[PDB]
């Protein structure tokens, strides 16, 4: 039985958290209390995935939630599903990381460490057959860069068969919203890059152009990207829930998406998404599915996939559909698009299809595609921390908490490599 | 528990602590005696927020606030007035003379024997604190006690409390009005310690707040009533992140990470956006982009400086109210737009952002509108080298001839002191010349080697 | 400079003999001649290295190959290149059971030692001969494995943890906290080569009773310091010795691992591969930019995949003298192996090199000039200016 | 599993008089169709020896699949489908799917047909 340790880090990770287990509550019929009212007889039967069971008949969430300073601790517990939490696995100290990635890494987050690491063994060793894990968090930070950085080098220590998730909310070129997210995003990935299987990238500037340009929505908050977050979520771990009439694991994913070791950073996507007034016009079928799949303003990342080539891609379908359909749409989108996917991979689309599909549709899928595009993002960051290196803009709070020039230079360089690694099979050529 | 203790020092720290004081008292329902009547109504709460008052087992709250005078009539005032029942009887004011618009009678001669009881109770209230954050220390340049005391306060503190923030906000001399004839003295002597021992040191300048007073809110014949609220508003702004939830709070340890870009630069302008009266308040929006940009204009600016002469370092905007984030970016991305607001080459991203629930509250008897929508933006910026030039120049106007200069010598100061000042203020105005600066064309000269 | 190439062939063991026993190496010179025991019919494929050794037949003179030949012929011109001022690399190849722990260290208690003694006592014996007033020498040692993509120190066992890989801007990729010794004497070196044997780790496998778990490096610093009262250049020559031990391939099946040994054998294999993918593209760009024409256009190797490609980026590939040793099996049964071993060997010699001696860049510059100047003046009083 | 796999077929092969042959439905392309059928016919093969052993496999289709890595998969299964099967029968999805559309006149057939 396949089971999932969740950790939360950081305001972002904690919000992004909060509606995803109020998402997956309502998926399983869990009540906020923790009891069961649900209707379907095929909710409980992979429902210790994400909950283990407790004495009452009730369900409490494998989650541990992280944080250096106790407010967004306070904003989870008063809330809709502040209860279902154990009190226990809220770890949180004083004297928050200030925006300083040197704070959370080295200096406040090393004593906090250890208290998570604590709770993480005691959560891990009751688990019947553990999977991975999944963090949350946002790069462009300060507490949420750090401690995910540290938390997830501390694990690859201790638990290096197992996979390790994360989903990760990076700084935009447009959106800014800290004057030093840069520095934290460049180190950050300096780390993922190391220690981690599989990395979904999520910017905030690609979530308010979807619900602008396609939800059409007019006053966008933070609840709505959330809730565009929480979905993905949801239906990348969809398989390992419910039965299906094609299974795909975390590793199968895992498997046939990473080529080389260092290629794990994906675009996420959901479909469909109608806007609560056009959804009377448009028929509900595989063909438009996938139609709204593979569309540039779909994505996630804020980064054009028709400047680069999709090195994989895969895609998961919940509903009841016809295999003879998926694969001749997937086959048909590899022909006709035949100059953005590489030559050296036949068949560079997987595909999964699993029987249940959400409460309130009659289909869905997502797509997590591999791609050279990405590089764009990391040049972006690149760019702006030379401008700021060059002069030592900042430098002076990250050097009297223990770092030096070597660290910002070595993550520089590695983030360099990383680029023009996926510049390597971005150009066409290269062939058979 | 964010913890603040503020301190008032002279005559302007004083006054300016008067209406900071009204408005916090007002923001959380606490009465002018200390009583809260809400909890007593409702049953329990946190409206006794700890960041400025400690409650008793009585039920009444008392403040984490230090005044300290030389003269007994400023703080004589308080301790007989509407707020006589709301404060600590300690007071910390001297029965003697005052520093008589000198800074070596504050610093070296009466300075002494009440340094010793002002750092005690700064002990007493910093061991009641869990968590404590930083000092707000509220002064006067030009002033005798408010240079010279507010100096030797923030060496002893520096010595004392050492990793603790200390932010400071106090009214810098203005270029044609003043009130002393010797305000370039203290305020040169006073820059070589406000330089140092600070963390951030927010300056405000009088004709500028009569500017605005008399443009925006009508106000012909305004008081220092007016500039005092003013200023108080500006700090709960500064202070708000930490007392109420809001969709992005920033700290204020984040302040000083986003606006210093080094140690020797923190000296940031700061600006409120919607400063109106009740009459006009109507015919208006007051939308998140009319506030924006009512910041950069610069006659709204609260130190006679023009923006537009220099370059934005930092930038970071502090919103309260109805505000969403969408606003805020799309206001953002018209400013980056406007070629008027230059931004340092070397600062791509540039602003910083948080955003509160909590929307302004107002002073009965004011003249500030009730509004749904505030912004305070505090700016890290290089045209404040010009409000230091003209001071400079004032002061050798003075040195050459040595006028005023026995006062200062007769009580325990010598000459070279003076030039000491004046050598150290100009490494601090060459430094921001230097930073200004844009980056030497291709940094690296050139290159290009082979492929 | 290329990569040097040599290849040795080594005897059978209990298990080759007890099973079948017929020979498939043949060689003559600097040619190496595989067969196919599968297809007799088939032309036995040969390959030319720059210098290949026989081990096969202990007491005959048909160009057999001693300890010493291979020390003579490898580790003494790679001792005289330490000395010109240049860094220098040495590393084994092969698959399990061939030789390379025997070729680089062999058995002490016995004549028959590995390339690390003798090195290390030829150049003990330099130093000491050529000791004088002015010219003097001074060696630091450390030896680092490489277990499970962790780094751990053998001269001091008590550290008892990974250490930490760092990339300086300049000299590229160093392990930080590594503990370099400072020795006097060939007893002093002996003793530390000794206590790293004892403490690296080994397991007993179906293929080897004493297979290799981890990859091995052996780093010697030697610096050459020419005082006098002109200018004469002081501390001039720093160079760096690395003798490299590496794992061989494993199969699950011959093997019969279980457990802890089969996932050391599977990291063993991703680092072997990583190796492998490294040296194939160094060979085909250097090639091409060699051949081809001169483009130059961009040509990425993976260095980072591994941290045993990574911590040898410079031997590999840049500022370094490196040669390669295979070892090679006779036995028909290994044939898919062995012939792996040579075709990589074959993509080696195809490396090149770009080394150079190390100064302070000022008195490199100083020095340059000055060499300019004598040039400018020497010119000018030939044609009657000067 | 797989020792636990092989009791199970000798209690069923015990209780068989006269066993005539094994029919074992496996699929290339999936890591369980091919390592686990190449370690049960091995296992069989040693053990049984000379009982008859059918395969009704699917083979990769030319155009269509649904995954990433399965020509390595399919590759890898050549020795054990070769050496130990006795028989074996390929299948494809594709031409069942063309003989679902034209003959059955089914237009979007599912993996029960
Ligand atoms: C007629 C009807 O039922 O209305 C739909 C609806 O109008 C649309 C527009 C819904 C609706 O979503 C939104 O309006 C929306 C707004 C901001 C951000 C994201 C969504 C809907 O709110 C969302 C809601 O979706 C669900 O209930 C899914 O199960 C979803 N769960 C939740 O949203 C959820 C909400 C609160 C608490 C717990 C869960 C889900 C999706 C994927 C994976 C797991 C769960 C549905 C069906 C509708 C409404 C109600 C209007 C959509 O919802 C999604 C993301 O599945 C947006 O586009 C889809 C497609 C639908 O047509
Ligand atoms: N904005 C504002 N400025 C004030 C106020 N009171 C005094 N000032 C300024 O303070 C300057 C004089 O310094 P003081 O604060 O009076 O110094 P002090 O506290 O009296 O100390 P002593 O000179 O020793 O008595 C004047 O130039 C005023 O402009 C006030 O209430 N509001
Ligand atoms: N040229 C040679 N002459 C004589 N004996 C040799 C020769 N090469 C190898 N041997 C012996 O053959 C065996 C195999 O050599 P060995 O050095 O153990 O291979 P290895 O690759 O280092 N072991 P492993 O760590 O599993 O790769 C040892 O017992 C050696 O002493
Ligand atoms: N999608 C989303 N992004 C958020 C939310 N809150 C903050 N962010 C982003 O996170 C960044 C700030 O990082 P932060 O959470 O403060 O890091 P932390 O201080 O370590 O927790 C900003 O750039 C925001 O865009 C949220 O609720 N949803
Ligand atoms: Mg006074
Ligand atoms: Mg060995």
């Amino acid at each position: 039985m396949r089971e999932i340790v969740h950790i939360q880090a950081g305001q972002c990770g904690n919000q992004i958290g909060a509606k995803f287990w109020e998402v997956i509550s309502d998926e399983h019929g869990i009540d906020p209390t923790g009891s069961y009212h649900g209707d379907s007889d095929l909710q409980l039967e992979r429902i210790n995935v994400y909950y283990n069971e407790a004495t009452g008949n009730k369900y409490v969430p494998r989650a541990i939630l992280v944080d250096l300073e106790p407010g967004t601790m306070d904003s989870v517990r008063s809330g809709p599903f502040g209860q279902i939490f154990r009190p226990d696995n809220f770890v949180f100290g004083q004297s928050g990381a200030g925006n300083n990635w040197a704070k959370g890494h080295y200096t406040e987050g090393a004593e906090l460490v250890d208290s998570v690491l604590d709770v993480v063994r005691k959560e891990s060793e009751s688990c019947d057959c553990l999977q991975g894990f999944q963090l949350t968090h946002s790069l462009g930070g300060g507490t949420g860069s750090g401690m995910g950085t540290l938390l997830i080098s501390k694990i690859r220590e201790e638990y290096p068969d197992r996979i390790m998730n994360t989903f990760s909310v990076m700084p935009s070129p447009k959106v800014s919203d800290t004057v030093v997210e840069p520095y934290n995003a460049t180190l950050s990935v300096h780390q993922l890059v190391e220690n981690t299987d599989e990395t979904y990238c999520i910017d905030n500037e690609a979530l308010y152009d979807i619900c602008f340009r396609t939800l059409k929505l007019t006053t966008p908050t933070y609840g709505d990207l959330n809730h565009l977050v929480s979905a993905t979520m949801s239906g990348v771990t969809t398989c390992l829930r419910f039965p299906g009439q094609l299974n795909a694991d975390l590793r199968k994913l895992a498997v046939n998406m990473v080529p080389f070791p260092r290629l794990h950073f994906f675009m996420p996507g959901f479909a469909p998404l109608t806007s609560r007034g056009s959804q009377q016009y448009r028929a509900l079928t595989v063909p438009e599915l996938t139609q709204q799949m593979f569309d540039s303003k779909n994505m996630m990342a804020a980064c054009d996939p028709r400047h680069g080539r999709y090195l994989t891609v895969a895609a998961i379908f919940r509903g009841r559909m016809s295999m003879k359909e998926v694969d001749e749409q997937m086959l048909n989108v590899q022909n006709k698009n035949s100059s953005y996917f590489v030559e050296w991979i036949p068949n560079n689309v997987k595909t999964a299809v699993c029987d249940i599909p959400p409460r309130g549709l009659k289909m869905s899928a997502t797509f997590i595609g591999n791609s050279t595009a990405i590089q764009e993002l990391f040049k972006r960051i690149s760019e702006q921390f030379t401008a700021m290196f060059r002069r030592k803009a900042f430098l002076h709070w990250y050097t009297g908490e223990g770092m030096d020039e070597m660290e910002f230079t070595e993550a520089e360089s590695n983030m360099n490599d990383l680029v023009s690694e996926y510049q390597q099979y971005q150009d066409a050529t290269a062939d058979e | 528990m964010r913890e603040c203790i503020s301190i008032h020092v002279g005559q302007a720290g004083v006054q300016i602590g008067n209406a900071c004081w009204e408005l916090y008292c007002l923001e959380h329902g606490i009465q002018p005696d200390g009583q809260m009547p809400s909890d007593k109504t409702i049953g329990g709460g946190d409206d006794s927020f700890n960041t400025f008052f400690s409650e008793t087992g009585a039920g009444k709250h008392v403040p984490r606030a230090v005044f300290v005078d030389l003269e007994p009539t400023v703080i004589d005032e308080v301790r007989t007035g509407t707020y006589r029942q709301l404060f600590h009887p300690e007071q910390l004011i001297t029965g003697k003379e005052d520093a008589a618009n000198n800074y070596a009678r504050g610093h070296y001669t009466i300075g002494k024997e009440i340094i010793d009881l002002v750092l005690d109770r700064i002990r007493k209230l910093a061991d009641q604190c869990t968590g404590l954050q930083g000092f707000l220390v509220f002064h006067s340049f030009g002033g005798g006690t408010g240079s010279g005391f507010t100096s030797l306060l923030m060496e002893r503190l520096s010595v004392d409390y050492g990793k603790k923030s200390k932010l400071e906000f106090s009214i810098y001399p203005a270029p044609q009005v003043s009130t002393a004839v010797v305000e370039p003295y203290n305020s040169i002597l006073t820059t070589h310690t406000t330089l140092e021992h600070s963390d951030c040191a927010f300056m405000v300048d009088n004709e500028a707040i009569y500017d605005i007073c008399r443009r925006n809110l009508d106000i012909e014949r305004p008081t220092y009533t007016n500039l005092n609220r003013l200023i108080s508003q500006i700090v709960s702004s500064i202070t708000a992140s930490l007392r109420f939830d809001g969709a992005l709070n920033v700290d204020l340890t984040e302040f000083q990470t986003n606006l210093v870009p080094y140690p020797r630069i923190h000296f940031p302008l700061a600006t409120y956006a919607p400063v109106i009266s009740a009459e006009k308040a109507y015919h208006e929006q007051l939308s998140v982009a009319e506030i924006t940009n009512a910041c950069f204009e610069p006659a709204n600016q609260m130190v006679k400086c023009d923006p537009r002469h220099g370059k934005y370092m930092a930038c970071c905007l502090l919103y309260r109210g109805d505000v969403v984030p969408k606003d805020v970016n799309a206001a953002i991305a018209t400013i980056k737009t406007k070629r008027s607001i230059q931004f340092v080459d070397w600062c791509p991203t540039g602003f910083k952002v948080g955003i509160n629930y909590q929307p302004p509250t107002v002073v009965p008897g004011g003249d500030l509108a009730k509004v749904q929508r505030a912004v305070c933006m505090l700016s890290n910026t290089t045209a404040i080298a010009e409000a230091w030039a003209r001071l400079d120049h004032k002061f050798d106007l003075m040195y050459a001839k040595r006028a005023f200069v026995h006062w200062y010598v007769g009580e325990g100061m010598e000459e070279g002191e003076f030039s000491e000042a004046r050598e150290d203020m100009a490494a601090l105005e060459k430094d921001y010349e230097e930073v200004g600066v844009d980056s030497v064309e291709g940094e690296g000269e050139e290159e290009g080697e082979e492929y | 400079a290329s990569v040097k190439v040599a290849v040795r062939v080594r005897p059978f063991n209990s298990r080759e003999m007890s099973r079948d026993s017929k020979c498939i190496i043949q060689m003559s010179g600097s040619t190496t001649t595989i067969v196919n025991p599968k297809q007799p019919k088939e032309t036995p494929k040969s390959f030319s290295f720059d210098y290949s050794y026989w081990s096969h037949t202990s007491p005959e003179d048909i160009n057999y190959a001693s300890q010493k030949q291979v020390y003579r012929d490898i580790g003494e011109e790679m001792l005289q290149h330490a000395f010109e001022g240049y860094n220098v690399c040495i590393f084994a190849y092969g698959q399990t059971g061939a030789g390379k722990s025997y070729t680089m260290m062999g058995k002490q208690e016995k004549d028959q030692q590995g390339i690390i003694p003798q090195l290390c006592e030829d150049l003990f014996s330099r130093i000491n001969d050529t000791t004088n007033d002015n010219m003097s020498y001074s060696v630091e040692v450390s030896y680092m494995e490489i277990y499970c993509e962790r780094v751990r120190d053998l001269l001091n066992p008590k550290n008892k943890g990974n250490l930490r890989v760092r990339e300086h801007p300049l000299l590229g990729p160093y392990v930080e906290d590594l503990s370099k010794l400072a020795v006097t004497s060939y007893n002093d070196i002996q003793d530390l080569m000794d206590s790293g044997n004892k403490a690296r780790t080994v397991a007993a496998t179906n293929m080897n009773e004493t297979s290799s778990r981890s990859h091995a490096v052996f780093n010697i610093i030697f610096t050459q310091k020419r005082h006098d009262a002109e200018t004469n250049i002081t501390t001039e020559k720093v160079s760096k010795i690395s003798l490299v031990d590496l794992a061989g391939s494993e199969r699950a099946d011959s093997t019969g691992a279980k457990g802890t040994r089969l996932k050391e054998g599977a990291n063993i294999n991703k680092s072997l591969t990583t190796l492998g993918k490294v040296i194939s593209a160094l060979a085909e760009m250097d090639s091409g930019p060699n051949k081809n024409k001169k483009k130059k256009k961009t040509d990425f190797i993976p260095y980072r995949d591994s941290v045993l490609t990574w911590l040898l980026r410079e031997n590999l590939g840049g500022n370094s003298r490196t040669a390669m040793v295979a070892a090679l099996s006779p036995a028909d049964i290994n044939y898919d192996e062995t012939l792996s071993t040579l075709r990589y060997a074959d993509r080696a010699k195809q490396i090149r090199c770009n080394a150079v001696i190390n100064e302070d860049p000022n008195n490199k510059l100083i020095r340059e000039l000055k060499d300019e100047v004598t040039r400018l003046r020497d010119l000018l009083y030939a044609q009657g200016l000067g």
